[PDB]
């Protein structure tokens, strides 16, 4: 038998691990073997067929060029990914985006950059969908890295192309307040 | 100063705040004449307050005489005016004879 | 004031406030370096808090010059015995 | 079809660049502040005196504690941990370039940094050579070997010859130095170079009033304004320049017999004005004033009668007060009361300055205060002490020395202090932050050496020690010999320990 | 002439001006 | 904490008063017995232990097991025979100079101010009629926080003012007449009957 290792919270989807290492060099065949064994409602289980993953290195995948967004955590751990760069007000499209662990993600890195208080979460809720990725640790399974995520276009859209101007205030100027809460 | 001190806290007995323990000390007594011991009477499963029970042993003799909250809090203003009269008069004369 | 015993006792003032060694541990014979702990940034605060408190300019070329308490009381009755034109004398003998 | 249109109008208010007039007013605001100061100089030169030498002779020295220290800072530089911020400040200035301003990249509406950002703008030009994490963090460890070298070398001396000739002290004020940089001024948050600041302040307060001169006066206003740019919590450069401001008086009240009021006066204005030269290079008080009104109206106001939130989650158990985040703050508290507390007392320590010594616990006074008013209320606030901790400990380990504190009572009582403080250090996680947490010891639960925590332990001998202080207080002994074994440097061992 | 008397000056002017253009930069035309 | 938590009744301002005000008197008489040798008029003897009870009982308070705010009353006993030595020392402490009176009344303002910016709340049925207790102080519009911390900076910049100037005027005392023989003593009185009457 091989005992799996569970990373993420426990009552929805997760990947289950079993290390290749835990079997043996014999090993043809394998099969689950899932029991529930409880009466009570409110714990329960379910089976996807096993697979052994085809793994890619995020530097691989994520490449060193493509608009990434990260959190606000995940930036010393990732310095050869591309940010999500803004310029004349107009920000861009990110691709894929990068978080911490869970009970961090959700209290730390949600409430700072959400959507009603400036963050950068209140563009990718209007314009895209987020799908979690499927992401590993290398050889330090049971270990929550975080979370990457996949961001895809709600509809077929293209960058603008944004007139400019240019005009000179006198240091006092200001067209107005900006909109901050109803 | 007497005068005064003692004034403002005999019109504070009456018109004045109870604290946040006086309902909780009030049936800990009141449910004390029966039951055999000092229950805690709002938890921890019925556990006596063991070693810190000798004041409600005698508020609960005092709230068998009357359950005014007027009178179940007089040692609470004896306790005030028997302090303030040493504060004044064994205190303050001891510490120096200008002060 | 060429007494010794009033030379020493007004630089312990001095080095008692600038340094923080007492009084009584500034004899004669003893050097700036070795006995006392006081570098030449201390004695340049005490070269200075000295033209303060009394009129007396020690020049910075001679300063370097004095290694023990009896070089300081010997420079200054120098000093004092070749300018009786002390006109420093003021209030603060 | 003819005649649909969508015309909307962007909102690039903060992405603007000086004209040909601020930026002739940005290049004199420095020129006639350098020539001011090269006037203020010459007037200084006046007295006769010269520099003979480029190092002073109290600097060609090396001690174990030198190699120690280095060796340490410069092995946690590439091993250690990582605040909190490091992601939040390099995402927002690698895109600094691109923007045109110093944004704040994930809160308040792309809303810059304000007046308080002429350090990241130093980031945003480390960033272009490269972004990773053993090069971005050079400013952090430059900071450090410049700290020591001025705390070992400019600030103990000062303290008086029996500060500086005791090697308790050096070891003290290293290893508190080391205690207290290690958790805090790593990352990339400016705590360790205000922490700098605020000692070239104090240095240079020092050496004027040392020489006599005001151009080392003038330098140390050009300092703390320059460290108040970079965080609002830069207020200790200035809490040393109030700390110092008497005897600077001294001087000015002074001079002005041979040259007058106002050579003296306007480059000490000069000086201290031109921090706005550097601060509104980019951004327009507009634009600021709307920039403050964003950050208050949205994110943490946290008002000054809230203070007692910093102190108020470093007793919580989690992994923003821990066993290492703790340190900073009871190694100069443990170290600043008694010491205020024996200075009151005794007047003469036979081997101590007492200006410098209180100029250096005004400071800390002063920062501990002032450090309300603050628009935020973190525990990274704490690294300030990372320089002036290290003082303060070494001035500590030798009021406390068996030789000042002559009672063994009141050393027996002083080691229960220590071991009561390392008790409460220890009564936390051991977790860092995002993957400095990974493979950390007790990463996650307080310390156990097997049923019992080992808090408790030490609480167990902080009362053995109170015991004996006790006993020695009934009986009225103070000739006893195991206590001048045992109370011998006790701040040394302490951070030590942590240290390790 | 002197060396210390035009040292006066420079203290004083280019000491002034270096302080009234630098309470002038916050307000000043920005493109 | 608990006794300084922002919209809460457990620590109401009548509540830090009170407390702020020990610790002030406190920390400032065993300043003044350390500081000078003796107060003069009280005897030195029992006037230290009068402070050694305060102190080992505000450090055996951390033994017990619940931590309330309202526990504090317990040394209502010790504060009153402590603001009558205080506001006896420091009037000859603040006589001697015009820098520890302004010291002095900076730091009454400003534990006011810390006082002032809470509710004044007593608990479910004491708040029927008090006027304060669901927010906090305030004037006509303007918070009382803020008067009375802009009162302690004037009061703290004044105390700076004399003390940059104590090397050019010397050390000049007050006159001993009847304005200010009763002068320093009144502050901790002032404050004191204020808060009682509110
Ligand atoms: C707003 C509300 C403010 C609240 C105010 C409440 C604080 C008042 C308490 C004062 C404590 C006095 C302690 C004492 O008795 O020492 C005597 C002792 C006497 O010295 P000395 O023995 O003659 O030798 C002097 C040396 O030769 C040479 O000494 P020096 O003269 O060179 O020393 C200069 C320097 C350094 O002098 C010192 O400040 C010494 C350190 C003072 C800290 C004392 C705080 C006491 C805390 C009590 C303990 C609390 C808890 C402890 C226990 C808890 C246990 C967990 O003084 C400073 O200006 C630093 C500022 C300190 C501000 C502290 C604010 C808190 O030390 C002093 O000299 C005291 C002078 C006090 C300075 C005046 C302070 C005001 C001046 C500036 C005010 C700021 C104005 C500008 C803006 C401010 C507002 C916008
Ligand atoms: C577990 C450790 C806990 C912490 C350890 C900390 C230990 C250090 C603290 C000790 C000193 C503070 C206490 C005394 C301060 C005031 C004393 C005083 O003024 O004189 C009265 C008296 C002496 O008066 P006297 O001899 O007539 O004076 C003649 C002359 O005036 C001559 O006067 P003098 O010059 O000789 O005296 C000047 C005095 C004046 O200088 C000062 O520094 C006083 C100022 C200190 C301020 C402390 C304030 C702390 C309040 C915290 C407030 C928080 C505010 C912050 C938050 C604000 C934010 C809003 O300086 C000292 O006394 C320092 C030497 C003390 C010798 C002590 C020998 C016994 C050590 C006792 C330590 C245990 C106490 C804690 C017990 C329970 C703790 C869990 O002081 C004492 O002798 C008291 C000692 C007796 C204490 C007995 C407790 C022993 C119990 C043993 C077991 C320990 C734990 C067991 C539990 C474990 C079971 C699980
Ligand atoms: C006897 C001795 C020598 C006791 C040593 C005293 C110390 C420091 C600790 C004793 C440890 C013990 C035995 C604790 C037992 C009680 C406990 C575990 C918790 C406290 C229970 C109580 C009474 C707490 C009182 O704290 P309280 O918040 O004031 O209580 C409310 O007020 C009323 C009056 O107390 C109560 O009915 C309310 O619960
Ligand atoms: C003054 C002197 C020539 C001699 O002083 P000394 O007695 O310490 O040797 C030398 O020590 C010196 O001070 N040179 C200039 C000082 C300086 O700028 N050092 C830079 C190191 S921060
Ligand atoms: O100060 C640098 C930069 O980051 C600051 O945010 C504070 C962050 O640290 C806290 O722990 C976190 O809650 C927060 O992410 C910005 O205010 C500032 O611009
Ligand atoms: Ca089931």
């Amino acid at each position: 038998r091989v005992t799996p290792y569970d990373v993420g919270p426990t009552p929805s989807w997760r990947n289950l691990r079993y290390p290749r290492s835990e079997i043996p060099d014999d090993a043809v065949a394998v099969r689950v073997v899932a029991e529930d064994l409880s009466l009570s409602q409110g714990d329960w289980i379910a089976v996807t067929p096993p697979r052994v993953p085809e793994l890619q290195s995020v530097q691989e995948y994520v490449g060193s060029d493509q608009p990434v967004l990260m959190d606000w955590a995940v930036g010393l751990a990732f310095p050869c990914q591309q940010p999500m760069l803004h310029a004349n007000g107009v920000t861009e499209v990110p691709k894929f985006r990068i978080s911490p662990d869970y009970y961090a993600k959700l209290q730390s890195t949600d409430t700072w950059q959400d959507g009603i208080n400036g963050g950068l979460l209140g563009i990718t809720d209007l314009l895209l969908r987020a799908s979690v990725m499927s992401t590993y640790l290398s050889q330090d399974w049971g270990q929550d890295w975080g979370s990457l995520r996949k961001f895809d276009t709600v509809v077929e859209a293209t960058p603008a192309e944004l007139d400019f101007g240019s005009q000179t205030h006198s240091g006092l100027y200001s067209p107005g307040p900006l909109r901050i809460r109803p | 100063t007497d005068t005064g001190v003692i004034g403002g806290l005999l019109i504070w007995h009456i018109v004045g705040a109870p604290t946040s323990d006086d309902g909780y000390n009030m049936t800990i007594a009141r449910v004390a004449s029966e039951a055999g011991y000092t229950t805690n009477y709002y938890r921890y499963f019925g556990a006596s307050e063991a070693p810190f029970d000798w004041y409600q042993s005698v508020l609960s003799h005092l709230a068998s005489i009357s359950t005014a909250g007027v009178w179940m809090r007089l040692p609470a203003t004896a306790a005030a005016i028997a302090t303030w009269l040493i504060i004044s008069r064994c205190v303050l004369p001891r510490i120096g004879r200008r002060v | 004031a060429a007494t010794q015993e009033e030379i020493i006792a007004g630089l312990a003032e001095i080095i008692e406030e600038v340094t923080g060694i007492e009084p009584s541990e500034v004899t004669p014979e003893k050097s700036f370096v070795d006995d006392l702990d006081i570098d030449s940034l201390s004695m340049v605060e005490i070269a200075v808090q000295t033209e303060d408190k009394y009129g007396v300019k020690i020049p910075d070329e001679d300063l370097a010059g004095l290694r023990t308490v009896g070089d300081v009381v010997a420079y200054i009755q120098k000093l004092e015995e070749e300018n009786p034109e002390a006109a420093a004398a003021l209030r603060e003998k | 079809p003819q005649g649909l249109s969508v015309s909307a109008e962007i909102d690039t208010r903060f992405t603007t660049h000086p004209t040909a007039l601020k930026l002739a007013a940005m290049l004199l605001a420095i020129v006639s502040t350098v020539i001011a100061l090269l006037a203020l100089w010459r007037l200084d030169r006046l007295d006769g005196r010269r520099m003979h030498r480029l190092i002073p002779t109290r600097w060609r020295t090396v001690t174990a504690v030198d190699g120690v220290v280095v060796g340490g800072m410069a092995i946690w530089y590439v091993i250690g941990a990582n605040s909190s911020d490091d992601g939040y400040i390099l995402q927002m200035a690698r895109t600094a370039e691109h923007a045109g301003y110093m944004a704040n990249y994930f809160r308040w509406f792309g809303s810059p940094e304000d007046p308080f950002g002429w350090y990241y703008n130093v980031l945003a030009l480390m960033t272009k050579v490269s972004d990773a994490s053993i090069w971005i963090r050079l400013p952090d460890l430059i900071c450090a070997l410049i700290c020591w070298l001025l705390l070992s070398r400019e600030v103990l001396p000062r303290l008086g010859p029996a500060v500086a000739g005791s090697r308790a002290a050096m070891w003290a004020a290293g290893l508190v130095l080391l205690g207290a940089w290690m958790p805090f001024n790593n990352g990339l948050r400016p705590e360790g170079q205000i922490a700098t600041g605020a000692l070239i302040t104090y240095v240079l307060i020092e050496r004027a009033v040392t020489s006599g001169r005001l151009t080392p006066a003038a330098l140390a206003i050009t300092t703390a304004a320059f460290t108040l740019g970079i965080q609002p919590t830069g207020l200790i450069a200035v809490a040393a320049l109030l700390a110092g401001g008497r005897p600077i008086l001294r001087i000015v009240m002074r001079r002005r017999r041979l040259v007058g009021t106002w050579p003296l006066i306007a480059p000490l204005l000069a000086a201290g004005t031109v921090i706005l030269a550097v601060v509104f290079a980019d951004q327009t008080i507009a634009t600021v004033l709307e920039a403050t009104r964003i950050r208050t109206a949205i994110g943490p106001s946290q008002e000054w009668w809230t203070e007692n939130l910093r102190y108020y989650y470093l007793i919580l158990p989690t992994t923003d007060g821990a066993i290492s985040r703790r340190v900073a703050f009871v190694f100069t508290a443990m170290c600043l009361f008694p010491s205020l507390f024996m200075m009151l007392r005794r007047k003469h320590i036979a081997g101590v300055a007492r200006g410098p010594a209180w100029r250096l616990m005004g400071i800390i006074f002063a920062t501990m205060f002032f450090l309300m008013f603050t628009p935020t209320k973190w525990i990274h606030h704490f690294g300030l002490f990372a320089a002036v901790g290290g003082a303060m400990a070494a001035l500590a380990t030798v009021l406390v020395s068996p030789t000042v504190l002559r009672s063994a009572r009141n050393r027996m009582a002083f080691l229960s202090l220590v071991l009561f403080v390392l008790a409460f250090c220890f009564a936390s996680t051991n977790g860092w932050w995002y993957v400095s947490n990974f493979g950390a010891p007790f990463n996650n639960s307080v310390p156990k050496v097997g049923g019992v925590q080992i808090s408790a332990i030490f609480f167990a001998l902080s009362a053995i020690a109170a015991l004996w202080a006790f006993w020695l207080h009934l009986t009225r002994r103070t000739e006893s010999r195991v206590v001048d074994r045992l109370t011998a440097a006790p701040i040394p061992v302490a951070a030590g320990f942590m240290v390790v | 002439g002197k060396d210390v008397r035009i040292a006066r000056w420079v203290a004083t002017i280019a000491g002034l001006l270096g302080f009234v253009l630098s309470v002038s930069i916050p307000l000043l035309p920005v493109t | 904490y608990f006794l300084t938590v922002e919209d809460s009744v457990d620590g109401s301002l009548t509540r830090r008063f009170a407390v702020l005000v020990l610790l002030l008197c406190l920390f400032g008489l065993i300043m003044v017995l350390l500081r000078r040798g003796r107060v003069p008029g009280a005897v030195s003897g029992p006037l230290w232990r009068l402070c050694g009870s305060t102190a080992i009982g505000l450090l055996l308070l951390i033994l017990t097991p619940t931590k309330w705010a309202i526990q504090f009353g317990a040394f209502a006993g010790l504060a009153g025979a402590l603001g009558g030595v205080t506001a006896f020392a420091f009037a000859r402490v603040g006589l001697h100079s015009r820098r520890n009176l302004a010291l002095y009344v900076t730091a009454l303002l400003f534990i006011l101010a810390w006082a002032t910016s809470g509710l004044n709340g007593w608990f479910y049925v004491g708040n029927y009629g008090v006027p304060w207790f669901d927010k906090q102080p305030v004037i006509a519009h303007y918070p009382v926080t803020t008067i009375f911390l802009v009162l302690a900076i004037v009061g703290g910049l004044l105390a700076g003012w004399l003390h940059f100037r104590m090397d050019y005027a010397g050390h000049t005392e007050v006159a001993d007449t009847g304005r200010n023989r009763a002068l320093a003593s009144t502050p901790l009185l002032i404050v004191a009957t204020i808060m009682v009457v509110l």
